[PDB]
């Protein structure tokens, strides 16, 4: 059980963060209400995206303050767990190359 | 779908008492749980979201608790304006589903009804029917028996009644009962009486009029 | 403050289509989710479906086969169509806004309309007659007198009653309507007043039956 996407690698000293409305990776197999979740720093730090209510912090509600967790959402998302998406079995599915919409702020080091 | 089960279905509590009502889900919903207040004839009003967050503007005597399947709504000091039906609602997945509600009334001291009776108006009589109305004003508790007697014959099945919401100031109820007859039947009888039985009264009481004053 | 307003109450005939519109003011449709929610008389609440401002919808599976929800941002409105209705569809229909958390919507309904009662029935819309419940010795116990209006033989619900154009609220009791064996409703509204005010204060009940567009102001005098 894995993230659906490849990682964001942190080459600098700043934690990952995004402006409100930014940071959810593109996934055309998902719908506008689905576009909400968290990045988790693993364990150069690698940060992996998980849809809300899935993955290692599936129990956290949106906005929970935890070191190594940041929250992201896109306009149109619904704040409901994405049990229908869940996580990725790497034996069954390749990781989606993490892709952000054009114009997204990325902090230095990413 | 997710089934929400509220208990109790109704309760009475005194002003200044703590009230705690329960809502239980058929599957874990973590803290995705809202509470609403609904007054008679009004839309629900959001009180609590995310199981325990107080909605802005809602008095701080309202709280929520629980995460998973077992939730409570607490009114820590019940106020006279807090009578309502309270509903929970899971916000975890579509379709959002609501509990069946808990009705809260304010318990207060016994108060006997004032009893009033209204003959049919001349305007209604001119149109061919007669409605006789009995009013019970400002009583507690809600339970009351109101019987109609027409020239001392007990009426059974000939009248309908309804009851107001609890009053937000004095926590009492009022009730009206209506006996409807044809004009021809109204004119066959003399004494129209409302008999009232209530905990606040030593014994049943009767108020009447004679047709034609 | 944001305000939501459903279209007016009234009848829909069995097997026909219920149509309602919600008009939003003091705020914008854009960026929020909006739902229709209904409440049969004496029962709890049932979510019908939501619409996002750009047009996507989601419906309760129990209703999906016969419901559409649409949205019109240029009119700041959204609307419900519910087909093939039966008496099980008689209910107060509410429009409601979903709250937001950051840019996400929730399933938390933070603003609601007033509610519009839709009665599914083949019967005709019929306005009430208004009769006085005149104060007399038999409705005057000492220093308190009771008077009222009897609002009789209308269909469907609801009626609204005020007194003295809203200037009289203390002591007013407007009772739930009763369904008579004729299939028409009747309702009473009463006020208790000081006995010395009889013949001094004018008492007028203001009756509105929106389904039939019937409005009556009835003066209630003693004797
Ligand atoms: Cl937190
Ligand atoms: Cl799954
Ligand atoms: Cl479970
Ligand atoms: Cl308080
Ligand atoms: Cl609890
Ligand atoms: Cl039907």
């Amino acid at each position: 059980t894995a993230s659906w996407f490849t990682a964001l690698t942190q080459h600098g000293k700043e934690d990952l963060k995004f402006p409100r409305g930014q940071g959810v990776p593109i996934n055309t197999n998902s719908s506008p209400d689905d576009q909400i979740g968290y990045y988790r720093r693993a364990t150069s730090p690698r940060w992996y995206f998980y849809y809300l209510g899935t993955g290692p912090e599936a129990g956290l509600p949106y906005g929970a303050n935890k070191d190594g967790i940041i929250w992201v959402a896109t306009e149109g998302a619904l704040n409901t767990p994405k049990d229908h998406i869940g996580t990725r079995n790497p034996a069954n599915n390749a990781a989606i190359v993490l892709q952000l919409p054009q114009g997204t702020t990325l902090p230095k080091g990413f | 779908d997710i089934q929400m089960t509220q208990s109790p279905s109704s309760l009475s509590a005194s002003v200044g008492d703590r009230v705690t009502i329960t809502c239980r889900a058929s599957q874990s919903i973590r803290s995705y749980l809202n509470w609403y207040q609904q007054k008679r004839g009004k839309a629900p009003k959001l009180l609590i979201y995310a199981a325990s967050s107080l909605q802005s503007g809602v008095p701080s005597r309202f709280s929520g608790s629980g995460s998973g399947t077992d939730f409570t709504l607490t009114i820590s000091s019940l106020q006279p304006e807090d009578f309502a039906t309270y509903y929970c609602q899971q916000s975890y997945s579509t379709p959002p589903t609501f509990g069946q509600g808990t009705k809260v009334e304010i318990k207060r001291t016994v108060a006997a009804p004032s009893v009033f009776i209204f003959p049919p108006s001349d305007e209604q009589l001119k149109s061919g029917t007669a409605s006789v109305v009995c009013l019970l004003n400002n009583f507690y508790p809600r339970e009351a028996k109101v019987q109609w007697k027409v020239d001392n014959a007990l009426q059974s099945g000939n009248s309908q009644e309804s009851v107001t919401e609890q009053d937000s100031k004095d926590s009492t109820y009022s009730l009206s009962s209506t006996l409807t007859l044809s004009k021809a039947d109204y004119e066959k009888h003399k004494v129209y009486a409302c008999e009232v039985t209530h905990q606040g009264l030593s014994s049943p009481v009767t108020k009447s009029f004679n047709r034609g004053e | 403050q944001v305000q939501l307003q459903e279209s007016g109450p009234g009848l829909v005939k069995p097997s026909e289509t219920l149509s309602l519109t919600c008009t939003v003011s003091g705020g914008s449709i854009s960026s929020y989710y909006w739902s229709w929610i209904r409440q049969p008389p004496g029962k709890g609440l049932e979510w019908i479906g939501y619409v996002y401002y750009s047009g996507n919808t989601k419906y309760n599976p129990s209703l999906k086969s016969r419901v559409t929800i649409s949205v019109d941002t240029s009119k700041n409105q959204f609307s419900l169509k519910l087909g093939s209705v039966t008496a099980a569809d008689t209910a107060v229909y509410y429009c409601a806004r979903h709250s937001r958390i950051e840019v996400a919507g929730t399933l938390d309904f933070d603003y609601w309309g007033q509610g519009t009662l839709v009665t599914v029935s083949s019967a005709s819309t019929k306005g009430p007659s208004v009769f006085p419940l005149a104060p007399s010795s038999k409705s005057t116990s000492g220093g308190t007198a009771a008077l009222g209006c009897l609002v009789k033989d209308y269909f469907p619900e609801p009626v609204t009653v005020s007194w003295n154009s809203g200037a009289l609220t203390s002591g007013v009791h407007t009772f739930p309507a009763v369904l008579q064996s004729s299939g028409l409703y009747s309702l009473s509204s009463v006020v208790t007043v000081p006995s010395s005010s009889l013949g001094t204060q004018t008492y007028i009940c203001n009756v509105n039956h929106k389904p039939s567009n019937t409005k009556v102001d009835k003066r209630v005098e003693p004797k």
